[PDB]
C-alpha cells in the first residue's frame, strides 16, 4: 500500500509514503513520511580503507537522497595487504567484506 | 578491562577457528605496516571439540598499554588456502573493541524537502 | 522477502523437509527457528557442521544446484518442531533471513 | 516546494476565479501598504472551461526567495462589484499549512 519513495542502499535511508484512509468525512487526509535511518555505529571514515577514526557524525540531507556509512549486500569492498613472508612483499588484495563478492 | 588497569600492557588476540588443513598464515600490521615476529606469538594448529578435523589457531600479540589507549589501530592478517581471496584481515583500536562510549551525533536536516 | 507457510504433517516416524532458495555462491546458507519469547533467531542448521543440541542427529541438509531449491530434512518429529523456521544467507543469521515459513506437527 | 530550492525567488499566485461579469481588480498589500505595481503582474479575465458566464483571472507576485522565509504575509485583495462589501482579501505565510506532527521513533536497542 505504501509507494516505495526512495530505497537508498548506500545511506540506507528507506523514505516513502502513503495516503492513509480516513472515514468518509471531508478530505482531510493524512500523508506518511515514514523516513527509516539505519545508523551502523560501528563503520569507518572511509567505507573501503579500516585505518581511520570510527564515525562521528551521521548526515542526512533527504534531497541528496535519491562518502557512504554502510556496505552494500551486492557490492565488493576490498584491499591491499601489504604481507611479506620473509624478505619478499606480495602486496595482495584482501577482502573487507567477505561473502559479499567471490574472487 | 582488568588488563588495562596495570597499566603495563595490553594483549590482543586474533583467533582462527575452523580451517582444514593445519599450516596457516598469520601476521599483524600496525597503521598499514606489518611487525617483526618478536612483538607477536602464534600458535600451533589444535582440533576442535565439536568438529571432526576442523582446528583452530591462536596469535597473541603484547603491546605498550600507552600504545593502545590513543588509537594506532592493529590489524591480523591472515592467509589459509581456503580464503576465496585466499587472504582475509580484522581490525580492532580503542574506539572499537568493548567500547564504553558510543558518542554519536547525526544531525538530519531537510525533512520535507522534494 | 518470500512467506510460504506450508502446513507439513509431521509425527515421530514422519519426516518432513523444508525448501529455500540458494545464491549458489557458496556463501552461508542456514535455517533458523525463530524464538517468540527471546526475539531473536536461533540457528538449527548451518552450512558449517553445527547442528542444534535438540536437533543432534535427526536432522539432514540436502542441497542441489541444479534446481535451484535447497532443502532440508528432519528425521522424526517430537511435536514440538512448531515455529518460524526460516532460511537465509550471509554470515549473520537474524537479519540475513530470505524466506520463513512455520511447519506443523499431526497434519 | 521545487521552486523554493532553486533559492532564488518566491513565486505566491492569487488565483480569482468564478466571477461574473468582467472587470475585476487586484492589489497586493503587505503590512497595511500596497506593493508597487512593478512587483506583481495581472492577466486578463477569460472564460471558464466548463462554467458558460463566468470567467478567471491570476495576479502572479513574484518575491525574493530569503523574504518568504521570515513570517511575511503578502495578502492578495480583490475588488469586484459583486462582492457583498465590494472588497475580499486572503493572505499566506510560510506557516500557512497545517500542525504536520513529527512522530520520532529514535531506537538504542
Ligand atoms: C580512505 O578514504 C579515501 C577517500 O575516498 C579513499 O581513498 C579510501 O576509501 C581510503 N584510502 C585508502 C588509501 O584506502
Ligand atoms: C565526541 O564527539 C564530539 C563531536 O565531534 C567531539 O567533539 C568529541 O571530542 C567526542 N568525544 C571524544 C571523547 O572523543
Ligand atoms: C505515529 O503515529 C501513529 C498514529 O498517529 C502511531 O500509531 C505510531 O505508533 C507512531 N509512530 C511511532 C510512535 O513511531
Amino acid at each position: 500500500e505504501r509507494i516505495v519513495l526512495v530505497d537508498n542502499k548506500c545511506k540506507c535511508a528507506r523514505i516513502t509514503s502513503r495516503i492513509i484512509r480516513s472515514s468518509e468525512d471531508p478530505n482531510e487526509d493524512i500523508v506518511e513520511r515514514n523516513i527509516r535511518i539505519i545508523v551502523p555505529l560501528n563503520n569507518r571514515e572511509n567505507i573501503s580503507d579500516p585505518t581511520s577514526p570510527l564515525r562521528t557524525r551521521f548526515v542526512y540531507h533527504l534531497s541528496d537522497l535519491c562518502t557512504c556509512y554502510t556496505y552494500d549486500r551486492n557490492k565488493c569492498y576490498t584491499a591491499v595487504v601489504p604481507l611479506v613472508y620473509g624478505g619478499e612483499t606480495k602486496m595482495v588484495e584482501t577482502a573487507l567484506t567477505p561473502d559479499a563478492c567471490y574472487p | 578491562r582488568e588488563q588495562l588497569n596495570l597499566r603495563e600492557s595490553a594483549t590482543i588476540t586474533c583467533l582462527v577457528t575452523g580451517f582444514s588443513p593445519a599450516d596457516v598464515f598469520v601476521q599483524w600490521m600496525q597503521r598499514g605496516q606489518p611487525l617483526s615476529p618478536e612483538k607477536y606469538v602464534t600458535s600451533a594448529p589444535m582440533p576442535e571439540p565439536q568438529a571432526p578435523g576442523r582446528y583452530f589457531a591462536h596469535s597473541i600479540l603484547t603491546v605498550s598499554e600507552e600504545e593502545w589507549n590513543t588509537g594506532e589501530t592493529y590489524t591480523c592478517v591472515v592467509a589459509h588456502e581456503a580464503l576465496p581471496n585466499r587472504v582475509t584481515e580484522r581490525t580492532v583500536d580503542k574506539s572499537t573493541g568493548k567500547p564504553t562510549l558510543y558518542n554519536v551525533s547525526l544531525v538530519m536536516s531537510d525533512t520535507a524537502g522534494t | 522477502r518470500i512467506l510460504p507457510e506450508v502446513k507439513v504433517e509431521g509425527e515421530l516416524g514422519g519426516s518432513v523437509t523444508i525448501k529455500c532458495p540458494l545464491p549458489e555462491m557458496h556463501v552461508r546458507i542456514y535455517l533458523c527457528r525463530e524464538m517468540a519469547g527471546s526475539g531473536t533467531c536461533g540457528t538449527v542448521v548451518s552450512t558449517t557442521n553445527f547442528i542444534k543440541a535438540e536437533y543432534k542427529g535427526r536432522v539432514t541438509l540436502k542441497q542441489y544446484p541444479r534446481k535451484n531449491l535447497f532443502l532440508v530434512e528432519v528425521t522424526q518429529l517430537t511435536e514440538s518442531d512448531s515455529g518460524v523456521y526460516a532460511c537465509g544467507a550471509g554470515m549473520n543469521t537474524d537479519r540475513g533471513k530470505t524466506q520463513k515459513v512455520t511447519l506443523n506437527v499431526h497434519s
